[PDB]
């Protein structure tokens, strides 16, 4: 009768497999499993590739999954996501700063970047807001290609940032992954602009941490979960299964995940 | 028959002269406002970067 939406970018079909068959034999056939490339509520996505209509990305460190080494560790990690074009077309990303070089009017382009920016911003401040902290540190790549879109993403998170009242320390690529990996205690809320090398920082903490499930607001007002490792896909179907209303059946998911990663199917 | 006639042979030749002028002023005027237009067209260097851009590069 109800459904769960499975959107595929860039997971090996393996890890899909593995998705359907736990889902099948935890479910039961209660609920249907449909296969698609876009979604705004109970959809899980699955790969490091980014989805089609999602706007923040967002990742915590929950309670449950943390690993022995990360124990206590408390810090969450939001990457700001434009909005995706066809893989054939320029993405918004990447028009935004060459646009600009070549002369084409940048208008439209600036307008959808600051809006998603706004959205992202205002996503990150109420994170901090309910855990506390005082300032947010934002996360730009200083190469000199990106001199545009970082510069735009500063300027409009440090303006709604402050005009909630909370500060913001603006920090480059390189120090702050070694320092979330290293010594993650020390941030509480992370910011992230849009580039492919803050894609790989967030999977990698997703990972580091023990595998977990990263979630993603869409564009129509959601929340969709995302994995890319068994572990994480275990959980995200986990989490999206207590979603739907169904308690016991996430937590038999998430004691398998905790238990045997690689081969949560048989486990379970 | 007489009079007419010999004011009309005596305009002639300065008609003629003012119409040879006002030929050639239309003749220049027509050359001076031809003027090369040089297109721009966008550098094809950018069309390389946006493609390398879009391999994730």
């Amino acid at each position: 009768s109800k459904q769960l939406t499975f959107i595929s970018a860039g997971a090996t079909a393996a890890v899909l497999q593995s998705a359907s068959a736990i889902v099948s034999k935890v479910a039961g056939g209660r609920v249907q499993t449909k296969t698609a490339k876009e979604a705004g509520r109970h959809a899980v996505v699955v790969g490091p590739e980014t989805p089609i209509g999602v706007h923040t990305a967002v990742t915590e460190v929950p309670k449950s999954a943390q690993d022995p080494l990360f124990s206590g560790v408390s810090t969450v990690v939001v990457r700001a996501v434009l909005p995706r074009a066809a893989p054939d077309s320029v993405q918004l990303r990447d028009a935004l700063d060459v646009y600009a070089s070549a002369g084409i009017d940048t208008k439209e382009e600036v307008r959808s970047a600051t809006e998603a920016f706004k959205k992202s911003a205002e996503v990150a401040v109420g994170k901090a807001k309910a855990k506390g902290v005082k300032r947010i540190v934002l996360v730009v790549k200083q190469a000199s290609k990106h001199n545009c879109i970082n510069e735009l993403f500063k300027k409009i998170s440090t303006e709604t940032i402050e005009s909630a009242g909370l500060t913001t320390e603006v920090v480059g690529t390189a120090a702050v992954a070694n320092q979330l990996i290293v010594n993650p205690e020390s941030l509480g809320v992370v910011l992230l602009n849009d580039v492919a090398a803050t894609e790989q920082i967030e999977l990698a903490f997703a990972g580091v941490v023990g595998g977990v499930s990263r979630v993603y607001h869409t564009v129509e007002g959601g929340k969709i979960s995302a994995g890319h490792s068994f572990k994480s896909v275990a959980l995200a179907v986990a989490q999206e299964l207590r979603e739907l209303g169904l308690s016991s059946e996430a937590d038999k998911v998430e004691a398998a995940a905790s238990k045997n990663p690689r081969a949560v199917v048989s486990a379970l | 028959d007489i009079m007419v006639p010999s004011f009309v042979y005596n305009k002639l030749p300065v008609i003629h002269f003012l119409q040879e002028k006002r030929a050639e002023q239309k003749l220049r005027r027509v050359l001076d406002e031809t003027y090369t237009e040089w297109t721009e067209e966008l550098d094809q260097a950018h069309v390389t970067d946006a493609i390398t851009r879009s391999l994730n590069i």
